[PDB]
């Protein structure tokens, strides 16, 4: 038998996997981090609007703080995030971008004078004062008042990610790609590790450790359509949910860009339409006008995407081979603009969409984006299976809720990266492991017996057959616009391909660099956590977030203020069971209420949220009367935890 | 219609005994806007699961579909079928990385190597405190440090150097634009005779015979041929 | 040997534990021993042309050459140094840049593969360097061995004879495209190697130098077999049997 | 470039997937070119001697080697197409052995060192044979072109003119022994390399082969010295103004 | 820490703790052999009497 021991095993090499192994090989543990890919090429290197960090140093940014930013991504949320793990994201994305800085990335600065901005709403120009001269720049991005995106001009996540991975290689971090997690290992209730496959070789190994983190990433290519990556498949997720311990949040809820280029899905960035982008129906029509007479297309992102589907539905989408979709036309920006602020998005339409968007339109449809869905963790990270952590877009550590702030996610990756790692690292310093050998024998013999089974199946299911009907089953009935008649059927016919892709058969049979073996583990997989966005999506009468069900909608803060946590105790079992978290609203800091986009009064309020929100405002007056600051105040409201290391409060240009 | 592509394969599996290289025919009819990305998932799914291949972004960022294609190293998922006025489409594995099976090879475990090689991180005796306002950096130096940290370690420069190709132990344009990248990055404390000690030997920058394939294989457009002459130029002048 | 040279040999540093400085200063050396043949050659097309002048004209030169403002009719032995040192050059640089070629099997077939494959300008441009100078070893040694030892039989007549009677033609025909291919495309590439007149548009500058570059060696070439034609002619008029063409130049004037 | 090299340029092996046989061939023919270079020099030694027994001896050879016996006074092209032969040879044989120089500064410093260190006789020869390899790039190419273009000029009178009127002697006194040190070191290395001669007792052999090496260079490098004495002295006879000893051989009998 | 698993750990690489290595690593069982030296170089190369065996 085959095994490899590290105090510290992280499976995923994305920024949050990185970053949590910097945070454990830093304090001496021997750590691992697994990939199926080099890690520079994780789905985080294609980050191109930014990240969000209350620095305020720009004149857009001025007055900003870990009090803004954290409003914005409660109510962004919808009410469905731990607030207590928001407040610990706001108060440390302003280090993390400092440390990112200080580690060479090459944050775009500010420079004194004037400067031609976009507004939209008083498009004039907008002054940088000398003493804001050469600190880091932010951006108009993810719909917040106070601009605090920042950005690398136009590759943000591809410097981060590199930044975070030379640390590693700094630190003498094992890296091993081309490795997969194909289950987990555990016994009692907790976890020891990993059983991995090496994808050059076939060998089956185990990874043991004292702790393992998974932060492999979101699960968008279980949809048709996807900005994601080919690698974003949710396997991690999977091997969490089949211990049959470990429990995923929220998988129902998915997040969606209303203009990514059709049909590949290749990522036009939101600047787009914030700097005048226009969205034209079949007829060339402005559309937007007619359902946001006020907005326009500068409308909530969430409402946009809402938008162009309903517009399609009447009739008015453009028809294509590979289906309908809508127009997006910068060409009216002027060819002069997008040959200095948009280059990057012109050589993308030349070199995929084999078309100049200084002269023709691009075509677009909202496709899956991000996955707010996730394994769930408490605060620390840590999930139910004791001694297994997650972060990054994997985790459902719930800063999100039902709707995630554009420009928060990459920013969450390095955070929960700093501090699961540091919670992380504790956990495998402190705790003490019994790795028995009949239990490692038992999971890798499990394992190998697996992949045999299925080179030797005499099944004439196609697996490319199955795994493409599960991504238009989601595409068609899991997507913006749900409802009970057609969920129930996607669930019934996920169930039925589940069982099917039992009886694949593969053509190739060694075991070795075998991409067709790879799709018959993995496809299992998918439908699995299929399932559980599926099925939530059906139980989950109401709309919250991103989660819209045209049955069922408005927000039921009553019924629905809650967290659902699927899990898959029986093997057996070929539908997820549903359990649900109840949020607390005397927890909140900020009681539930209106989210600031979309219909008002659309939500069932919640008796208690009247009360907490009475108790709060009293609060609030008595401390603010006394003289008390911001940070009394929120003490005073909703405290929360934070490591050590990084309880310190953020200096600021104008302390 | 839509004219029928002849897509000839590389094929060779190391790890087999019993496999030989070879080519390996193909009949794909072209459709608007298809890229090789497309070609190679539809052989994929319904002629061939043999074949292996590695995409990651299929958008030219991450780096991942690096190969040779007609003879010049490029990233597949960015190659459109309709700029081959021929529709005879030939597809090699990147040289001068360790081949895993057709076209699939080992760029990032070189690129680690090299990495580590050259010492590819910020290098300085104190750690800014992180709490506090960043270290001020002049807008035109952090434009100048991105231009080279766009780099996505592609290999295309690698494969497409035939110093590469004969001498395995050259660090590569690759290599010699990571070293550039943090010579001008001012939160970086190294000097010329510390970078010296990285590439100032013959595998280093004096092994570069200035063939410039690198500068115009690169699908980032990184100014490899003034930088590398910048390069050497400052290590020519060392003592 | 030297306790110094045994210690960077066994450590692969120095005794100060630093790496050596002779890869920079070999690369120097190679790349002005080139920048010296390579201007050297361009004024010795434009010295050996003036045959095109007339025979007076050139005699004029070989003359000066010989340092005539200095001595009688001016001592050839003069050139004769000059030859020598051009000669050591010559050598010194071969042997410098000889450590670029493909040295075995493996690199030969890997690199001409390569090389077809790409069809890519610059990279076959050096192939030709490669090419070219490994043939200048056998053409070029000729040539300066017989003009280092025998300066006293240059000028309209004797060269003519040399070039025709001793059938030197065929020689030097070959290495006229040896030497130009290969200075020409040596230069540029010294060029784009070194960055000397990069400035801010690099792309733009070697553009150029690629387009100066090819007209600097058709402009040469030309000229060249224009002059080889010159030389030529006049050998093939030198028929009568009683007159000494190898050494008429030199009784004119001592 | 064909498909067959592709597959072997990438794969590292040929398609029936086993190891090249060139490396073979080249090993073969870079010794074959050795051997018959070798071989050569020692008739040519002995021919090129033969102006000690008398002008009319060596002048008897070099007829003969003109085809006499065909011919009505011998046609001197015959030494031409010979010469262009062993010309060919000659460039092939350090085409294949330059591959095996050292051939960069650490090659060249750890080389060198661990020659001075050891104080191996076998090492320090062969150091030797690549030096005067090298060497002869520049000495042997001269030599050949000429007699290549100028076989009408050989015999012993026009032979002796061209060794001291066009100062052809240094260059003989250095390419002798350059070629005699490479060529009898090269025959035994040969020998000890393929192992011909080993039979039951090798090393004794090795001991008798290079005893034999040392004595074959001895009087080859006395001879060599000998002609070489007698070409000059000869030629430092050539006084006269009015007579054209470099044609004065094949002013004879056409 | 620094930790390495094996099946069968032998720590000793002269004629014993070789050929039990051969024993194990043939099952298919992961066996490691430790060695303060280059295992050709134990003392028991240095054996010129002989083995005795009833042949
Ligand atoms: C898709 C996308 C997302 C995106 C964006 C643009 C695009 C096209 N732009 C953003 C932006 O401007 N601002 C922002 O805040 N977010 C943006 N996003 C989303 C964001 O980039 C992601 O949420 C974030 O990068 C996620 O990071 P994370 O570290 O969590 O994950 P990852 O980078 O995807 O890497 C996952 C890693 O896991 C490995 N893996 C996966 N499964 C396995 C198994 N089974 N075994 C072993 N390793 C595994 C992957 O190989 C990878 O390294
Ligand atoms: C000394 C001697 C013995 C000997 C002999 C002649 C000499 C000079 N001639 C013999 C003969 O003709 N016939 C005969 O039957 N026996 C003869 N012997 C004795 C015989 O050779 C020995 O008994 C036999 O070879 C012992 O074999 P064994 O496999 O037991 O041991 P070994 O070869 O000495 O190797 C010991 C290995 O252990 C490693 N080692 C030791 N300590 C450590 C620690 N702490 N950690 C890791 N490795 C360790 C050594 O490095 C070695 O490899
Ligand atoms: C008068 C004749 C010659 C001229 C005008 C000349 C000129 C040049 C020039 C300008 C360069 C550029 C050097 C550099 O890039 O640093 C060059 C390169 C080179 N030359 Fe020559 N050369 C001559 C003869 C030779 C000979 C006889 C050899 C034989 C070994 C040779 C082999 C090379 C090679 C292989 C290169 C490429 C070096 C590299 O890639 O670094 N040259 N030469
Ligand atoms: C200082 C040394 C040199 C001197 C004095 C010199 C002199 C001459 C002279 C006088 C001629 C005319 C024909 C003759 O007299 O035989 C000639 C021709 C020629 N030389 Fe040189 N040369 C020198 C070095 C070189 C070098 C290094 C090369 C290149 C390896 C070279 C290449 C040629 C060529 C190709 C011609 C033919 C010209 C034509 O036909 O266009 N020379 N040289
Ligand atoms: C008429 C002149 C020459 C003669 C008589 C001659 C003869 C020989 C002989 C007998 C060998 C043995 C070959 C073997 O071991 O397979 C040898 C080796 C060698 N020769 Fe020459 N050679 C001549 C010219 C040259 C030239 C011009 C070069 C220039 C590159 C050269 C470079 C070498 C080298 C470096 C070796 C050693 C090869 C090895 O170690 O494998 N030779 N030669
Ligand atoms: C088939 C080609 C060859 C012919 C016909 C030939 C002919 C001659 C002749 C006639 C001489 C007398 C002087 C003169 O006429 O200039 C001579 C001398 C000489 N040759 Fe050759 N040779 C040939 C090849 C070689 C080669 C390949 C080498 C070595 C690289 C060589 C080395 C010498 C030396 C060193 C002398 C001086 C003899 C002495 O002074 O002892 N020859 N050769
Ligand atoms: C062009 C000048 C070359 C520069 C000198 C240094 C590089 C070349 C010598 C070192 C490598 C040895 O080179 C070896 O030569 C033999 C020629 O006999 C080549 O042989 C191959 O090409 C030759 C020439 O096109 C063909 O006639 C032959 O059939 C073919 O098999 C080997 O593929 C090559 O690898
Ligand atoms: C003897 C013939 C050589 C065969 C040709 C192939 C091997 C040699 C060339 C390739 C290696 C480059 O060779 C490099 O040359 C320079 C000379 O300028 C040497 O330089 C060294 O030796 C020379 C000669 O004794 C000294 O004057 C010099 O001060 C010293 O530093 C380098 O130590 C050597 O490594
Ligand atoms: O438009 C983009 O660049 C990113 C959008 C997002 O992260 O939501
Ligand atoms: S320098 Fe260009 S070609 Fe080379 S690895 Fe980087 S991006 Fe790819
Ligand atoms: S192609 Fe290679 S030789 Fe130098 S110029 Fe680029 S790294
Ligand atoms: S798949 Fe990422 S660059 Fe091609
Ligand atoms: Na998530």
């Amino acid at each position: 038998m085959k095994v490899q021991y590290c105090d510290s095993l992280v499976i995923g090499g994305g920024l949050a996997g990185l970053r949590a192994a910097v945070a454990t090989q830093q304090k001496g543990l021997s750590t691992i981090v697994l990939s199926l890919i080099p890690v520079k090429r994780s789905h985080s290197a294609a980050a191109q609007g930014g990240m969000q960090a209350s620095l305020g140093n720009s004149k857009m940014s001025d007055g900003d703080n870990e009090d803004l930013h954290f409003m914005d991504t409660v109510k962004g949320s919808d009410w469905g995030c731990d607030q207590k793990v928001a407040r610990m994201f706001v108060n440390t994305a302003p280090k993390a971008i400092r440390e990112l800085a200080a580690w060479g990335v090459p944050w775009t600065r500010i420079h004194k004078g004037d400067r031609m901005a976009i507004i939209n709403a008083q498009k004039t120009t907008i002054t940088e004062e000398d003493f804001r001269h050469g600190l880091i720049h932010s951006r108009d991005f993810g719909g917040t008042k106070k601009w605090r995106t920042c950005y690398t001009a136009d590759a943000t996540g591809h410097t981060m990610l590199f930044a975070v991975a030379n640390e590693c290689l700094k630190l003498g971090v094992s890296i091993q790609d081309r490795k997969e997690a194909i289950a987990l290992i555990h016994q009692d209730g907790k976890c020891y590790g990993a059983v991995v496959r090496d994808l050059v070789t076939g060998d089956i190994i185990a990874y043991v450790a004292k702790g393992t983190l998974i932060a492999t990433g979101g699960y968008g290519r279980i949809y048709k359509n996807t900005t994601n990556a080919v690698v974003c498949e949710g396997t991690g997720t999977a091997i969490a949910l089949e211990t049959g311990i470990a429990q995923l949040g929220n998988m129902e809820a998915v997040q969606f860009h209303p203009t990514p280029l059709f049909p590949s899905g290749i990522l036009l960035t939101e600047g787009c339409r914030g700097d005048g982008g226009i969205l034209r129906d079949v007829d060339g029509h402005r559309f937007m006008p007619d359902y946001e007479p006020e907005k326009k297309e500068l409308a909530s992102r969430d409402v946009v995407s809402r938008r162009m589907i309903e517009h399609i539905r009447k009739g008015k989408g453009v028809q294509s081979p590979y289906g309908q979709h809508l127009w997006l036309d910068i060409s009216i920006l002027g060819r002069k603009h997008i040959e200095t602020n948009l280059r990057d998005v012109q050589e993308i339409c030349e070199y995929f969409a084999g078309i100049d968007p200084a002269e023709k339109w691009a075509p677009v449809l909202p496709m899956q984006h991000y996955s707010m869905g996730g394994i769930r963790t408490d605060y620390r990270g840590e999930a139910k299976l004791k001694g297994l952590f997650s972060a990054g877009e994997a985790a459902c550590w719930d800063m999100h809720g039902f709707n995630r702030l554009g420009g928060n996610s990459v920013s969450e990756a390095v955070v929960a990266g700093m501090i699961v790692g540091e919670y992380f690292a504790e956990h495998c310093a402190n705790t003490q492991v019994d790795l028995e050998t009949k239990t490692l024998e038992k999971f890798v013999k499990g394992q190998e017996a697996y992949m045999k089974s299925l080179v030797e199946s005499k099944g004439t299911e196609d697996v490319f057959k199955i795994k493409n009907r599960m991504k238009d089953v989601m595409d068609d009935n899991v997507g913006i616009f749900r409802d009970g008649p057609h969920l129930e059927k996607a669930v019934k016919e996920l169930e039925e391909l589940y069982k099917k892709s039992k009886n694949v058969g593969i053509k190739n049979k060694r075991l070795h660099a075998n991409p067709e073996l790879e799709e018959a583990y993995r496809v299992p997989m998918m439908l699995k956590v299929a399932l559980c966005v599926a099925k939530g999506a059906l139980d989950r009468t109401e709309s919250r977030g991103a989660h819209n069900r045209e049955d069922y909608p408005k927000r039921d803060d009553i019924n629905w203020l809650n967290r659902t946590l699927a899990s898959w105790p029986n093997p057996e079992q070929t539908l997820p069971t549903l359990e649900y978290e109840a949020l607390d609203v005397n927890e909140m800091e900020i009681a539930p209420g209106y989210r600031g986009y979309g219909a008002k009064g659309n939500y069932i309020e919640n008796p208690l949220s009247v009360k907490r929100q009475e108790e709060i405002d009293k609060i609030q007056s008595e401390l603010e009367a006394a003289g008390k600051d911001r940070h009394a105040i929120q003490e005073a409201l909703m405290p929360y935890e934070l490591p050590a290391k990084y309880k310190a409060r953020n200096e600021r240009l104008g302390d | 219609m839509g004219r029928m592509l002849t897509i000839r394969v590389f094929k060779y599996d190391p790890q087999s005994a019993v496999s030989k290289p070879h080519f390996q025919e193909y009949k794909i009819e072209e459709a608007p806007s298809m890229t090789i990305f497309i070609v190679l998932n539809m052989i994929r799914e319904t002629y061939d699961p043999d074949l292996n291949f590695d995409f990651v972004c299929r958008a030219g960022i991450c780096g991942s579909c690096g190969m040779m294609i007609n003879g010049r190293p490029s990233l597949a998922c960015r190659t459109l079928t309709k700029d081959f006025e021929d529709g005879v489409i030939t597809l090699l594995p990147l040289p001068a990385f360790k081949l895993i099976k057709d076209l699939s090879v080992d760029t990032g475990n070189w690129f680690n190597g090299m990495s580590q090689r050259v010492e590819s991180w910020i290098h300085a005796q104190k750690e800014h405190d992180i709490s506090k306002l960043e270290e001020r950096i002049e807008p035109e130096v952090a434009q100048e440090v991105f231009e080279l940290d766009r780099c996505i370690e592609c290999g295309c420069c690698i494969a497409a150097c035939g110093t590469k190709i004969m001498r395995e132990d050259f660090v590569g344009a690759a290599g010699l634009n990571r070293v550039v990248r943090f010579m001008i990055d001012p939160h970086d404390e190294r000097t010329d005779e510390d970078y010296y000690e990285l590439i100032g030997d013959d595998d280093g920058v004096f092994g570069c015979m200035t063939l410039l394939a690198c500068h115009d294989v690169c699908p980032k457009n990184l100014p490899l041929q003034s930088k590398i002459a910048y390069l050497r130029r400052k290590m020519v002048s060392v003592n | 040997m030297t306790n110094e040279s045994i210690l960077e040999s066994y450590s692969g540093v120095t005794p100060e534990r630093k790496k050596s400085r002779m890869p920079a200063k070999l690369d120097w050396w190679q790349s002005a021993t080139g920048l010296f043949l390579g201007l050297f050659m361009i004024g010795h097309m434009f010295f050996v042309s003036t045959i095109l002048l007339g025979d007076n004209v050139m005699l004029w030169v070989t003359k000066k050459f010989e340092l005539d403002f200095i001595f009688e009719g001016g001592k050839p032995i003069v050139v004769s140094f000059l030859a020598a040192f051009v000669f050591a050059v010559f050598i010194a640089h071969a042997f410098l840049a000889m450590r670029k070629f493909p040295i075995n099997y493996r690199q030969y077939l890997t690199f001409k593969t390569h090389k077809d494959l790409m069809r890519h300008g610059d990279t076959t441009l050096w192939w030709i360097q490669a090419m070219t100078g490994f043939a200048m070893f056998f053409l070029g040694s000729v040539h300066l061995y017989i003009m280092m030892t025998q300066p006293q039989t240059i000028g309209p007549v004797s060269s003519s004879f040399r070039m025709v009677s001793e059938w030197m033609w065929p020689l030097y025909l070959v290495l006229l495209f040896a030497v130009e291919l290969h200075g020409s495309v040596g230069l540029y590439r010294l060029a784009v190697k070194w960055g000397w007149f990069d400035g801010e548009t690099p792309d733009k500058t070697r553009a150029n130098l690629k387009k100066l570059k090819t007209l600097m060696s058709a402009f040469l070439i030309v000229l060249g077999l224009l002059t080889f034609g010159a030389y030529v002619k006049k050998g093939l008029e030198q028929t009568d049997p009683n007159i000494d063409y190898k050494y008429f130049d030199y009784k004119r004037t001592h």
